[PDB]
C-alpha cells in the first residue's frame, strides 16, 4: 500500500530509526504533533 | 548489528550542511551532496500541515550535530550509495552517534518510507 513502491527490501537500519520515530510519534514531537 | 553482514561506513569531509537531511560531504575526495537515508525532512512528500517540514529547526539541527563532530562517518545501506540525480543516500554518523535516529527521535523528520510489498510483490 502506502501508494509508494520499492523493490529492494531494505530493513537494515528500518528498526532502528522507526524505534527512534515510534518515541517521538507518542510524544508528539514538532512534527508527530501534526496529528 | 542486528544484520550478521556490517554494512559500509567510510569517513568523509563535511563541506556544509543544507538541510536537515541533505548535506554535502566529501567522501574520498569526492563532494556530494548527500540526503538520510529513511529519513524525510527538507521537502515534504506534500506539506499538508504547511508548517509540516519544521526546515529551520531541521536545517540548523543537522549543523549543530555534524559541525560539532570531529569524525563523519557515511554509512551506505544495501539500496544504493548513489541516485540518479547525482545525490548520495547515506546514514550520517557523528563519531558513532547516528544524526538519523536524532532528527526521527526529535520528531524533526519522518521516516522514509522504503517500500517492501511483500515479498517480491
Amino acid at each position: 500500500g502506502s501508494v509508494a513502491y520499492v523493490y529492494k527490501p531494505n530493513n537494515t537500519h528500518e528498526q532502528l530509526l522507526r524505534k527512534s520515530e515510534a518515541q517521538a510519534k507518542k510524544e508528539k514531537l514538532n512534527i508527530w504533533s501534526e496529528d | 548489528a542486528t544484520s550478521t553482514k556490517k554494512l559500509h561506513k567510510e569517513p568523509a569531509t563535511l563541506i556544509k550542511a543544507i538541510d536537515g537531511d541533505t548535506v554535502k560531504l566529501m567522501y574520498k575526495g569526492q563532494p556530494m551532496t548527500f540526503r538520510l537515508l529513511l529519513v524525510d525532512t527538507p521537502e515534504t512528500k506534500h506539506p499538508k500541515k504547511g508548517v509540516e517540514k519544521y526546515g529551520p529547526e531541521a536545517s540548523a539541527f543537522t549543523k549543530k550535530m555534524v559541525e560539532n563532530a570531529k569524525k563523519i562517518e557515511v554509512e551506505f545501506d544495501k539500496g544504493q550509495r548513489t541516485d540518479k540525480y547525482g545525490r548520495g543516500l547515506a546514514y550520517i554518523y557523528a563519531d558513532g552517534k547516528m544524526v538519523n535516529e536524532a532528527l526521527v527521535r526529535q520528531g524533526l523528520a519522518k521516516v522514509a518510507y522504503v517500500y517492501k510489498p511483500n515479498n517480491t510483490h
